């Protein structure tokens, strides 16, 4: 335990991640770069998110709590565009040291963000753009230009094509015709290395890791006699030769009661076979294992089965073929009985284990997107890439402003909360000022990756939007030249950048009130 | 804490000598002539010489982060080539060191050098693309020309010099599979002794296996029966049974139910009407017997990989629930004896009802060749079984990498621009591999690949380079070619795990536990 | 085990003289089937 008043633990903490943030300050927008963290197991985790970086990585200062804590509630809210939102995260708690040095209070620095944060909001409502005021053709059209902009972020961003039309199309399966509805819980992507990362498709249903066991049929069974959705079905129940599970004895008198024993489960697996014969079920998934004189009869039947089966994926079957799994044997029955218009097991390598891979052509419950690639370290980043991306249709389906992106949104705030100062005067007009600044240290960062000169653009945003209010001039990162954002298709979500700010704005009025810092072992 | 971070000063230098440094190891492993290499491991004290890194780069321990994701991605090579797969590590080491003198001369911004590589890999794609030839329409010159196919793929190993005896192997086995791609149905067995080239393509089946007591050990005519029953272990039962009795008398009367149990099991066997019986574990004495007196043959202890090759080889079905006996398929084989191969002697089967499947018998002289040879035909007759799905070919050997130089020359002047220099580092980079390649026997890397550099910018595809004479040959003459796909992965593959590593400005290194 | 120790003295001579590994080991196993065919040429008949 050291003993830290005054200035030690009111600035050094602060200071503390204000060089821990500018680690992934590299890492801002598409020209960023990637990063090496291993783990304390030795794994090693190759990713430039800035929310998975910082959940993995263990640090010293309690300050890192504070700014995992914050990116919680993000991935619930928000958690869009995660490379470009956390390095404006920190960005508030920069301009906070120079008031200090001035003599400002470090509450009056808190209180004085909030006071500005309401009225750089109301000046974005200006600017913004209704996309729910069109049709659902020019909906998909616009989700089209935004999925270029926004969807497309980390690496594998050199063909943006191929996750195109994976982004958009999940969404439409899922939807409502009034375009008010969200559903991300049934959407899973389950990728695996293998191929080249421009094979991936769309294929709705879900990746099992176990195959069709008793090698002595075929891999897969396209058609089914019976149409009607192949009659998948799955037993709830382990499927075991029945016997009494809790502790009983048996009591054998004479030769004949142990050869009733023999033909017991002699009886039993007739009658197993039978029940699931008799309902047509193809497609029968049994939780834990199965019995080893069961394994021909299914095939003798035609009955594919599998096993060891985790229970988090038979929720995501049993909504999208619209049935019920079976809770009991003496509970079967063809009502439950669900619908799969394809299934089919994969190739993948030259032997390996074949995945099994369930698909629905028609509208189903669970949308998931075929995922393969060649390097193994781009499939979790790739895929978190893309599961933002639901939460990105959900800002512009439960908010219908969409702002033009590309950084123009701080600008064009930092001049009304610039005017907005002047009306308080007194000592707020530098506290709210600075934070307008920033906010335009934002604009400044992201010319820094690109080469760009900082001031040098952000002194033409202020300049071309003095004469036009409309705020399509915007920074540019890609390198793009003319930094007008309506002909790139450059938009944001409103509520996406006024959450994430908001928020942040809030936490960092309980940041700047640490005086002292007692830390105690766990 | 003690948490060691490199900023971009040392971890941009730390990343690309990292797989450089271990990259060296693969270079002189490249094509027929390449080299092999030596691992000592601390445990059991083994060892493994190939030249496939797969097996090599994994059981290396490295601290450098830079080549893991080339061992991850080698699975794919694996899924695909898997023979001289290591140009995968040699060309992305090459572009992670041509980077680096960009960076150090050029100093443009690394994101910018990604950029060029990526219009790079377009260029790439059209040359492999105008130069594929499919001869499938032809079915006299397919089959022949998958042993030239053969011929460019099947030299990894030391003993590529006993290619010519191997060539028949993978050319009539291939027709035999008539497209089966799983290695479960190649039957792949090892034999110790003998000479290098007493390999031979047999027919049928062979198991390691033997005759318990009284089993002949040539039967004709027989039907083969594969069970998952169990036989050794008998009343093992596994119920919540107890055992109690009041007199001795009832206690061997369980004994005389256990016979009476498999005598009515025998019973259904004997329903059956096969000379031949196979199950997954032992067999115990009692049935044994009961085997050779109704005249049965007996075969025991199949794990669970050899009890699939059984049916899927000899076209036969795993049969368990002895109650329905007509329900199921029994196996059939013309001859059915005991041969002696090397020092074991083994079950040979004769004519096999499918031909699905067939047996590749090996023998060879060293116990290093075993494994050797494993990893050649690890990927043999899959590799031939690509072609058949994808058919396009282009000639390989060094020359394709110089035929894409041209493309990306001339899409380099379509460019220009500052991002070309990215573009001809990827053309100068992609000329290395060939080069290294002629280093590895030892002949001229200068003088004749400045002439194959000059021979692809004048028009002539099928110019490359020859092995044995260290010369100029074409590809056509001397039967070197490889299919589309399987080139077209290593080259895109290379390319984008090549594009991450450029992008690494931190090494964080944790504390262990 | 003495053909083992038999090519150690002959290998590093011809090391020495700058030639390829692979053309030592081919031309062994080229001299190897030459050395066959002069066992088989004084391979004399015996009887059962």
């Amino acid at each position: 335990k050291k003993r830290q008043h005054g200035l030690e633990a009111k600035k050094s903490h602060i200071l503390a991640a204000r060089s821990v943030a500018s680690i992934i300050k590299t890492s801002l927008g598409p020209r960023g770069l990637d990063k090496i963290l291993i783990s304390p197991d030795g794994e090693i985790t190759i990713t430039n998110d800035g929310a998975t970086i910082l959940s993995q990585m263990e640090l010293d200062n309690e300050i890192a709590k504070l700014l995992v804590q914050l990116s919680k509630s993000q991935d619930d809210e928000i958690g869009d565009g995660t490379t470009g939102v956390v390095v404006l995260a920190s960005a508030l708690l920069d301009q906070a040291l120079e008031l200090i040095q001035k003599g400002i209070h470090p509450i009056k620095i808190a209180n004085g963000f909030d006071e500005a944060a309401k009225l750089a909001i109301s000046k974005l409502e200006e600017t913004c753009d209704d996309i729910s005021a069109s049709n659902d053709e020019l909906f998909r059209d616009f989700l089209l230009r935004a999925a270029k902009t926004s969807l497309g972020s980390k690496i594998v961003s050199k063909d943006h094509d191929r996750f195109a039309e994976m982004a958009v199309e999940a969404v439409i399966n899922v939807m409502d015709k009034d375009r008010k509805d969200v559903d991300f819980d049934l959407i899973k992507m389950q990728g695996r290395v293998g191929g080249s990362i421009s094979d991936s498709k769309l294929i709705n249903g879900v990746i099992l890791d176990k195959d069709f066991s008793h090698p002595q049929m075929p891999k897969c069974v396209l058609p089914k006699e019976g149409s009607d959705g192949v009659k998948l079905a799955i037993l709830t129940c382990p499927f075991e030769p029945p016997k009494p599970k809790t502790k009983h004895k048996l009591d054998i008198s004479s030769v004949e009661e142990y050869q009733k024993l023999q033909t017991y489960e002699q009886d039993k697996f007739k009658e197993m076979i039978d029940d699931v014969k008799k309902a047509g079920a193809d497609v029968v998934i049994c939780q834990w294992g199965f019995d080893d004189e069961a394994n021909h009869l299914l095939l003798q039947n035609d009955l594919p089965a599998v096993r060891w089966v985790g229970g988090q994926e038979l929720e995501h079957i049993a909504i999208s073929t619209n049935g019920r799994i079976v809770p009991r044997f003496q509970d079967l029955s063809k009502d439950k009985l669900g619908t799969c218009s394809r299934i089919y097991e994969q190739e993948f390598g030259t032997t390996k284990d074949r995945m099994l891979i369930i698909e629905q052509s028609k509208e189903t419950k669970t949308v998931t997107c075929f995922v393969r690639g060649s390097n193994k370290m781009i499939v979790d980043e790739a895929e978190r890439a893309l599961h933002d991306s639901l939460c990105v249709v959900r800002n512009l389906v439960k908010d219908s402003r969409v702002v033009y992106g590309g950084g123009a949104a701080e600008v064009t705030m930092s001049l009304a909360v610039s005017e907005e100062a002047d009306k308080q005067r007194g000592i707020d007009q530098y506290a709210f000022r600075g934070f307008a600044q920033a906010l335009d240290t934002i604009p400044m960062t992201l010319a820094e990756n690109s080469g760009l000169d900082p001031i040098g653009t952000l002194s033409t945003l202020k300049s071309k939007q003095l004469k036009e209010k409309i705020s399509n001039i915007g920074v540019d990162c890609l390198g793009y030249g003319s930094n007008d954002m309506k002909e790139l298709f450059v938009v944001d979500p409103f509520i996406g950048k006024k959450q994430q700010i908001l928020l942040a704005t809030q936490l960092c009025r309980m940041i700047l009130k640490i005086d002292n810092v007692i830390i105690s072992g766990k | 804490d003690q948490v060691t971070e490199e900023r971009a000063e040392n971890a941009r230098l730390s990343a690309f000598v990292g797989a450089i440094a271990v990259g060296d190891l693969v270079k002189s492993t490249l094509g027929p002539k390449g080299m092999d290499k030596l691992l000592q491991s601390a445990s059991s004290n083994t060892c493994m010489v190939t030249n496939d890194g797969a097996t090599i780069l994994k059981s290396i321990p490295l601290d450098n982060p830079a080549a893991k994701v080339l061992v991850n991605i080698s699975k794919v090579q694996d899924d695909e080539v898997g023979d001289g797969t290591t140009s995968v590590t040699v060309l992305s080491a090459e572009l992670l060191r041509e980077a680096e003198k960009l960076i150090d001369q050029s100093k443009i911004h690394p994101q910018t050098i990604i950029e060029g590589y990526r219009l790079a890999s377009a260029a790439a794609l059209d040359a492999l693309t105008k130069a594929a030839v499919d001869n499938s329409h032809d079915k006299t010159m397919f089959r022949e020309d998958l042993i030239h196919i053969a011929k460019t793929t099947l030299s990894s190993k030391i003993l590529s010099q006993d290619k010519d005896h191997f060539a028949e192997l993978a050319t009539n086995a291939i027709l035999r599979l008539k497209g089966s791609t799983n290695l479960e149905h190649i039957q792949i067995i090892k034999i110790l002794g003998g000479k290098l080239s007493d390999s031979f393509l047999d027919e049928g089946f062979i198991l390691a296996k033997k005759f318990g007591n009284n089993q002949p050990k040539r039967i004709e005519n027989a039907k083969i029966l594969i069970a998952n029953t169990t036989l050794d272990t008998d009343k093992v039962k596994i119920f919540g049974t107890k055992f109690k009795v009041d007199s001795t008398a009832k206690l061997a009367q369980l004994e005389k139910a256990e016979r009476e149990k498999m005598k009515n099991k025998i019973a259904k066997i004997s329903k059956f009407g096969i000379n031949t019986f196979i199950n997954r574990q032992l067999i115990y004495d009692y049935p044994e017997q009961l085997f050779t007196d109704l005249g049965i043959n007996s075969i025991e202890h199949a794990d669970f990989e050899g009890v699939e090759r059984l049916a899927l080889v000899t076209g036969g079905e795993v049969v368990s629930t002895f109650d329905e006996p007509s329900k199921c398929k029994l196996g059939e084989c013309d001859v059915i004896e005991e041969i002696m191969l090397g020092e074991q002697p083994f079950l040979k089967f004769s004519g096999c009802k499918a031909g699905e499947a067939c047996t590749i018998v090996l023998r060879g002289a060293t116990d290093q060749t075993l494994d050797e040879a494993e990893r050649s035909l690890h990927d043999a007759l899959s590799v031939l079984s690509q072609t058949t799905k994808e058919t396009r070919t282009v000639l390989g050997g060094g020359c394709a990498e110089m035929v894409m130089s041209k493309a990306v020359d001339t899409e380099a002047q379509n460019i220009d621009g500052k991002k070309s220099l990215a573009v001809e580092a990827f053309a100068r980079a992609l000329r290395q591999l060939p080069t290294i390649l002629a280093d590895n026997a030892g002949f001229d890397s200068s003088e004749l690949v400045s002439k194959l550099r000059s021979s692809i910018y004048n028009g002539i595809s099928t110019s490359g380079l020859d092995l044995n004479n260290g010369t100029i040959a074409d590809m056509r003459q001397l039967g070197i070619v490889e299919s589309y796909k399987l080139k077209r992965a290593v080259v895109s593959s290379a390319s984008e795990a090549a594009e991450v590593l450029l992008r690494v400005d931190n090494i964080i290194r944790a504390r262990p536990r | 085990v003495i053909l083992t120790g038999a090519l150690l003295g002959a290998a590093e001579r011809l090391l020495n003289k700058g030639i390829h590994p692979t053309i030592i080991a081919d031309s062994f196993q080229s001299a190897a089937k030459r050395s066959v065919d002069i066992l088989l040429e004084m391979c004399h008949k015996v009887s059962l």
